[PDB]
């Protein structure tokens, strides 16, 4: 599977906002040209989701942190765009590189926390998403009694799977667990 | 890695840029086509294969100067979007290049530089070049600095300008353009260096064995200082000095942010054969009022800060020995509230020679930056010349019809009076 | 010499030439120097964080010096050897890797082996078959490919290896030396070590014959005692308590 | 091409005044002519395109048949003088769905069928200089439904006098505009 | 039974730590790729202190490298022991500082924190006995100083009992490399005083001075200075790994040397040091070690103890020596210089011996002392800071970060209080 061409690069070359990285202010990693509240959510956010697949700067830095800021500031409006995010999200997971999936899981964890209704709307989309997780589930390494460094890269992909799956299980509701079983045989419920 | 973006505004700045990038590529081993026969990320960008592109943007309102670069040997290295050429010039009028003509191209320039800054993740400062007497260099540069201040905020904006010579002049309207540019520059510029062509002419004639130099020799001398100044961030050294470290050494006060420069040893390719050119010899030669390229005697004023950079075989001892030796000079005065007042940086990479150049095969060299009250000597010269123009309103009609309100001239005069008055209190001792 | 000076002598005239200083300044002392394979006027001297190239001009009876480009791989240097051609030079380091430097462009191009050898390289010589042989203070003699300096084979001996020599245009045997006063030869085919003559590592100050038989004599020395055979000059016992 | 070139305010594509107005433009002439002259109604230069067969006399941009334009602005404003004859022009645009789309208007047209490849629009003018404005984003979403994507090719046919073809980022009414980018 | 996790911020600090791992691996006999090929069985007695074993016979060191721009990490990977470090051990930011102390701490520090803490975290529950981390950083810069002070607070919060042993390089007061430095050092001192259990001060001016008094290196480089710092670090942590006859650890040294919680800044020194050619003439003995250790030309700190008085002192020895000879020296040099010992804190000197000396240097010693002379150091930076602060031009650089102007004064007030505390304690 070649690198399917990312729309975010085509939106960024002419119109995208997050270029601003300049501060004389008490602000975070990225800045916006305009306040995100005025922006629409059908055009910007799906493009941002597609940008996590970028591998070289400045595209991926803006796309990753832009997605985080948009999901944090505007959690009410994202419910409408939830169906449109499945396609670009499914593009990112199929890359299977041990770096993109870390970003995707961070976004997903930041996504389910926004609204229990959102996670209930993601139950039909589990089948479209989980097969990547169902592959990488058991990639941990045995070291015995001595030390793990990987977590400062935050790249121990298995541990990200466990917490993230626990997050959909809590917010998924009544029918999230049975769907997880249909995708993940080795999973066992953490409901209580 | 860590990046610096350069802009070359005006006829003077573009020619200065050509000499600098010629020196960089020779110093870096990069061919004019961008290929090779490290710290290249600081000044160049890699586009795959084996091609590199400088992080430079050339701005001028006349196409002839830019077209020379577009048709030169180095035309392949630069990117077409980097070179920006205007349609009609500012005609040595600050008003024409700031309000009427500058505003047509100001926003076109900003996008191209801002797009380039996205690629520079480790960017920690811009280099900006001016000519005070020029209309485009002053009129457009002042507006561009104002836009850059709000856009980037707390990013370093280093400037390197050509202050008018005390006696040698090229434009009659020079005093008007210089004062207006400084009034805008005094608030937005993080730090700005000054050089005058008259002292450069004297130094390149006395030290270098050239009977009749041109602007090319002067640009080569300027480029050596810039290359030595930026060599700290590119190559390993026994002491590394950063851009913010060049800033706060020299400018303990906001409005007193003006340093002066001098370089040594500037010796011809045949007279260097007869001397050692050790660290002690070059360290003493810097303080000589003949070597420094701003015609204001420091023996009339005082020293307020000094910074040294060593490139070559230089060593921790004889730096420390020379600094102690220099401190014993009673012809040199320091204020008591500046007891240390020095810095040195030590870099291992020797200075690079230039084919067809005017320098000698030196093994060690030193570049010096200092702040002094002596700059007030030239500021009164500019003020008096401006007063002669403005007493009889000899050139007001050109500027007023081209856009500013007349009330801005006394505003710039008052700002100059406060700035000179600020330097005077700093000169005093309590 | 030990005063950081290099002096060139003329064999035909039995007379010397101008001396010079091996160092330039912020380098340190000099440790080794060698000649090129195909140029009488070209020779390379080396020191800690300092590799220099030299060419001799026969008109003024002097020689110029050239320095290496500023690579950040700061190491001390013990020994050097040039390749079969003048294009490459190889340098050993105190810390265990061999540096490969291009003579034409004066730059380091690779560092090897990827798994270095203990306590640096104490002996180096390019084999006649275009390959690199090294010696180490740990006691291991290894061969590193001339291409990218990846280890192909290696054997172990006692003591700190101090000398490695190969007969020119020969692929059968390699001679090795030891700080234990051991003289050993390594067969290149089966890659096995053989010992020819042992010795004492320091001052010997006592000798004794057992009265029952005179074919053995014992000796004591600083570092241990030995048992030797008089009929055929070989040892049979070594006991050392440091 | 023009893709990353900075595009704000106005970006013009044709102007009758200059040493080579039809420099980036292409000419194909049958049973007619393309001429440039000074028009008394405005006391200024203008390009004149007249032919018996309007379908076989046109100008197009860019010159290269394989290449496409990359103008970002969504509004295209046309200034032309109506010669009381048959007139037509066409535009090629792209949409979200990645179908190449072509719009060709005409004055002798009858209906406005929008069959997939090429939309046709009947139009009527006022005898004299006109200021037709085309909102590409509004038109594309109104007819085909998908959003607007950057313009590929523009073609203008015979029987008209044209002196202004430029793009605007938004809909500008009169006098919020440089003094040259309007009618005398 | 004593495992230490080593943390390196700083362009300076990362280079120093890398040379330290060079020294340790040569001492232990470790291949720069981690495979054991040494010669002493005593090297594996307590190798677990500094190393991990990966399945495959490879040893990985307990090393954390902290930076904000990838340039230094790229240099470290180009280093000899770059493969020794586990590839995940390195982290680097994506927005540089340029020695801006406020920028690194406030904007970059918060983002960096959530990542950096968790090797400090997961080393703690898996380093086999945590009784202290170790941090090396620079005070004049912005990245190491600001981030190191911030992480020192989080280290104290998450790990209160574990000893936060810090080694810092003081701004050179005649000339240092950076000049945002007085602002940076002032703000870092307030953070360092309250949290860090032990702080050790090193000046580059003294290192160059020592090189030309003793080493006679006509032309030294950074490699020598960091090598000497590595020697001090090797001497400090040697007692934990190797036998001896009388040994003191970090907590013992804190008990033995620190009389009061805020009087814990210490000077460091190493002996013997000799020029490369004159070492043959010298007969290295215990009295030669004692004279070298206490001689002012060997102190690696820009503070003459003769201008002050001593509070507490410590001496450590490497190799096999007679304890009677050591304690014979410790009495007679304690009596010789009674003008330098405080009357009401006797027993200032402490003694220790470790069995295994480093390679080639048959007999070795490391000295750590406490003297009131520290007051000169804070006075110099305060004097430089005063007129710099008197015209607030530079704080607006730090204010734009989000740092309040009043933040500079509380650090200055704490600095003056720390100076006053050392002044009363002299009498
Ligand atoms: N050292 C040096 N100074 C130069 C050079 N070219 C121009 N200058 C100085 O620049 C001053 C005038 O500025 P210019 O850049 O030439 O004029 P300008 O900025 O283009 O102004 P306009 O032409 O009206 O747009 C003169 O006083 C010269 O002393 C040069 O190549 N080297
Ligand atoms: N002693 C020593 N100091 C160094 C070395 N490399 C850099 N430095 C110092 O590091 C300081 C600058 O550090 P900086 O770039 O701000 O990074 P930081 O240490 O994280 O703050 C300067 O004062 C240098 O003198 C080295 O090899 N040895
Ligand atoms: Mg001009």
């Amino acid at each position: 599977p070649p690198r399917e061409f990312t729309q975010f690069r085509r939106f960024y070359d002419r119109g995208d906002l997050p270029i601003s990285r300049n501060y004389g202010d008490e602000q975070g990693p990225i800045h916006w040209k305009v306040s995100p509240d005025l922006l629409d959510y059908h055009h910007y956010l799906p493009v941002f989701f597609d940008g996590l697949r970028e591998t070289e700067e400045p595209y991926w830095y803006f796309a990753y942190y832009g997605t985080l800021d948009l999901i944090a500031q505007g959690p009410t409006k994202i419910l409408a765009v939830v169906p449109q995010l499945i396609i670009p999200l499914k593009k990112d997971l199929n890359t299977r590189e041990p770096e993109i999936l870390c970003r995707c899981m961070a976004v997903i964890q930041a996504l389910v926390k926004a609204d229990p209704l959102i996670s209930e709307a993601l139950v039909p989309y589990y089948r479209q998403i989980l097969p990547v997780f169902n592959e990488f589930f058991l990639d941990n390494k045995n070291i015995g009694d001595r030390i793990e460094y990987s977590q400062r890269k935050h790249n121990n992909l298995s541990d990200l799977i466990h917490e993230t799956l626990e997050e959909m299980e809590k917010s998924g509701g009544p029918e999230a667990y049975i769907n997880i079983k249909y995708m993940i045989p080795s999973y066992q419920s953490a409901v209580a | 890695m860590r990046e610096v973006i350069s802009i070359h505004v005006g006829q003077a700045g573009v020619q200065i840029g050509n000499g600098c990038w010629e020196l960089y590529c020779l110093e870096h081993g990069i061919q004019p086509d961008g290929q090779l026969p490290d710290a290249f990320n600081t000044f160049f960008s890699e586009t795959g294969a084996g091609k590199h592109v400088p992080r430079a943007v050339f701005v001028d309102l006349e196409p002839t100067v830019v077209d020379e670069v577009r048709t030169g040997t180095y035309r392949q290295l630069f990117h077409p979007e980097q070179l920006i050429s205007g349609k009609e010039d500012a005609a040595n009028n600050y008003a024409r290049g700031h309000y009427t003509v500058g505003k047509e191209i100001i926003d076109l320039t900003l996008d191209r530089i801002r797009k380039l800054a996205d690629q520079c993740t480790g960017l920690q400062g811009f280099l900006i070049f001016h000519s005070f007497g020029g209309g485009t260099g002053a009129g457009f540069g002042s507006l561009l600095l104002e836009r850059l201040s709000v856009d980037y905020g707390k990013k370093s904006k280093l400037e390197f300008t050509v202050y008018p010579s005390p006696q040698v002049s090229t434009a009659i309207v020079e005093p008007y353009n210089s004062i207006l540019a400084t009034h805008s520059m005094i608030d937005h510029s993080d730090c700005a260096f000054m050089v005058d062509n008259e002292a450069l002419y004297d130094l390149c004639r006395r030290a270098l064995d050239i009977e009749r130099p041109t602007y090319t020799n002067l640009n080569r001398l300027i480029g050596q200082v810039v290359s030595s100044l930026t060599a700290s961030l590119r190559f390993d050294g026994a002491l590394n000095v950063d851009f913010t470290e060049f800033q706060t050494n020299l400018v303990p006060y906001a409005r007193i942010h003006f340093p002066i420069c001098s370089y040594a040893p500037v010796i011809s390719a045949e007279k260097a054969y007869h001397e050692q050119l050790s660290v002690a010899e070059i360290t003493n030669s810097l303080f000589e009022p003949a070597n420094m390229m701003v015609k204001c005697d420091p023996r009339h004023g005082k020293y307020m800060a000094c910074t040294l950079l060593y490139r070559g075989d230089v060593v921790p001892k004889d730096v420390s020995a020379a600094v102690a030796t220099i401190k014993t000079k009673r012809t040199i005065q320091f204020v008591d509230w500046c007891p240390t007042g020095f810095k040195m940086g030590i870099n291992y990479q020797p200075p690079t020679v230039v084919p067809g150049g005017d320098l000698a095969k030196v093994q060690r060299a030193v570049c010096m930056l200092a702040n002094t009250t002596a700059i007030a000597e030239a500021w009164s010269r500019l003020d008096h010349k401006f007063d002669l123009m403005y007493a009889k309103r000899a050139f007001v009609h050109w500027y007023v019809g081209e856009g500013m309100e007349e009330a801005e001239f006394p505003e710039a005069r008052e700002d100059l009076a406060l700035l000179e008055k600020d330097y005077d209190e700093v000169a005093a001792e309590s | 010499g030990g005063d950081d000076r290099i002096v060139i002598w003329d064999v035909a005239r039995r007379a010397g030439l101008n001396g010079s200083t091996a160092t330039i300044g912020s380098t340190g002392g000099c440790n080794c120097v060698g000649f090129s394979n195909n140029d009488d006027q070209f020779f390379v001297s080396a020191g800690d964080t300092n590799v220099r190239f030299w060419r001799i001009d026969e008109e003024r009876r002097n020689f110029t010096a050239d320095n290496m480009k500023l690579d950040i791989t700061k190491r001390n240097v013990t020994a050097l050897s040039l390749d079969a051609n003048d294009t490459y030079v190889y340098c050993g380091t105190t810390t265990g890797d061999v540096l490969k430097v291009h003579c034409e462009q004066k730059k380091l191009i690779t560092v090897g082996p990827r798994k270095p050898i203990g306590e640096g390289i104490t002996a180096l010589q390019v084999t006649p078959w275009g390959d690199i042989a090294v010696g180490s203070g740990c006691g291991r003699v290894a061969i590193l490919d001339a291409g990218d300096l990846h280890a192909i084979t290696g054997t172990d001996l006692q003591g700190r290896v101090t000398s490695v020599s190969v007969v020119p245009r020969t692929n059968s045997e390699i001679l090795c030396g030891t700080s234990e006063s051991d003289i050993c030869s390594i067969n290149t085919d089966t890659f096995k070590a053989s010992i020819l003559s042992k010795g004492h590592s320091s001052a010997i100050s006592d000798v004794f014959f057992p009265e029952r038989s005179s074919d053995m004599f014992l000796t004591c020395s600083s570092g241990g005692f030995h048992v030797w055979n008089s009929r055929t000059y070989q040892e049979l016992l070594r006991v050392s308590l440091a | 091409m023009f893709r990353d070139k900075y595009q704000a305010g106005f970006l013009n594509l044709f102007y009758s005044v200059g040493s080579k107005p039809l420099s980036i433009w292409e000419q194909h002439v049958e049973n007619g002519y393309i001429k440039r002259l000074t028009d008394p109604d405005i006391r200024s230069c203008v390009l004149e395109i007249v032919s018996t067969t309007v379908n076989n006399t046109y100008i197009t941009c860019p010159i290269d048949p394989k290449e496409e334009l990359a103008i970002k602005l969504p509004f295209l404003v046309l200034v032309l003088k109506y010669l009381k004859k048959y007139f037509t022009f066409e535009i090629q645009v792209l949409d979200d769905m990645n179908m190449r789309r072509r719009f060709r208007a005409s004055n002798f047209q009858s209906k406005t069928r929008v069959k997939p490849f090429v939309c046709t629009l009947p139009m009527r003018l006022d005898p004299g200089w006109n200021q037709i404005q085309f909102n590409l984003s509004d038109f594309t979403r109104r007819a085909y439904g998908t959003n607007y994507i950057e313009t590929l090719r523009v073609s203008v046919f015979a029987n008209c006098r044209v002196r202004r073809i430029y793009f605007s980022d938004r809909l500008y009414t009169e006098d919020e505009v440089p003094p040259e980018y309007r009618l005398i | 039974v004593r495992e230490i996790v080593h943390i390196q911020a700083g362009q300076c600090g990362n280079q120093i730590g890398a040379k330290f791992w060079e020294v340790i691996s040569d001492e232990h006999g470790i291949d720069p790729t981690g495979s054991y090929h040494g010669d002493s069985d005593l090297q594996l007695e307590r190798i677990n202190v500094y190393y991990n074993e990966a399945t495959g016979g490879k040893y990985v060191p307990r090393a954390i490298l902290v930076d904000l721009e990838p340039g230094t990490m790229d240099s470290v990977r180009a280093g000899q022991f770059g493969q020794l470090f586990r590839p995940d051990n390195f982290v680097f930011g994506q927005s540089g500082a340029g020695n801006n102390w406020a920028k690194g701490y406030y904007t970059e520090g918060q983002e960096l924190c959530e990542s950096i803490l968790d090797v400090i975290r997961k080393e703690a529950e898996s380093c086999d006995c945590l009784q202290g981390f170790q941090l090396v950083h620079s005070l004049g810069g912005g990245t190491g100083a600001g981030l190191g002070t911030l992480l020192l607070n989080k280290l104290r919060e998450e790990y209160p009992d574990r000893i936060l042993s810090t080694y810092s390089i003081v701004p050179s007061p005649k000339v240092s490399d950076t000049v945002v430095e007085p602002y940076n050092c002032t703000l870092s001192v307030h953070q360092l005083v309250e949290s860090a259990d032990e702080v050790f001060c090193i000046d580059n001016e003294a290192l160059y001075d020592i090189c030309f008094r003793t080493l006679k290196l006509t032309t030294p480089t950074y490699g020598d200075l960091n090598h000497l710092v590595s020697m001090v670090m090797s001497g400090t942590t040697c007692a934990l790994r190797f036998p001896g006859q009388l040994n003191s650890d970090l907590r013992k040294l804190a008990v033995n040397l620190v009389p009061f919680p805020r009087l814990h800044f210490f000077i460091v020194g190493f002996a013997p040091l000799t020029s490369r050619g004159s070492q043959q003439y010298r007969a290295l003995t215990v009295p030669e070690l004692t004279s070298q250790l206490f001689d002012n030309k060997n102190m690696m700190a820009a503070c003459d103890p003769r201008r002050g008085v001593y509070l507490t002192a410590s001496a450590h020895f490497r190799g096999r020596m007679s304890s009677k000879e050591v304690d014979e020296q410790m009495l007679n040099i304690q009596a010789r210089n009674t003008s330098y010992f405080v009357e009401w804190i006797p027993s200032n000197v402490k003694s220790a011996i470790c069995d295994i000396p480093p390679r080639g240097l048959k007999m070795a010693a490391t000295f750590i002392g406490n003297t009131t002379a520290f007051r000169e150091l804070f006075t110099r930076v305060d004097s430089q800071f005063q007129k710099m602060y008197a015209r607030r031009a530079f704080i607006h650089w730090y204010v734009n970060e989000g740092l309040e102007t009043v933040e500079f004064d509380e650090a200055r007030s704490n600095m003056t209080d720390l100076i006053q505390e050392y002044e009363m304690y002299e009498t």
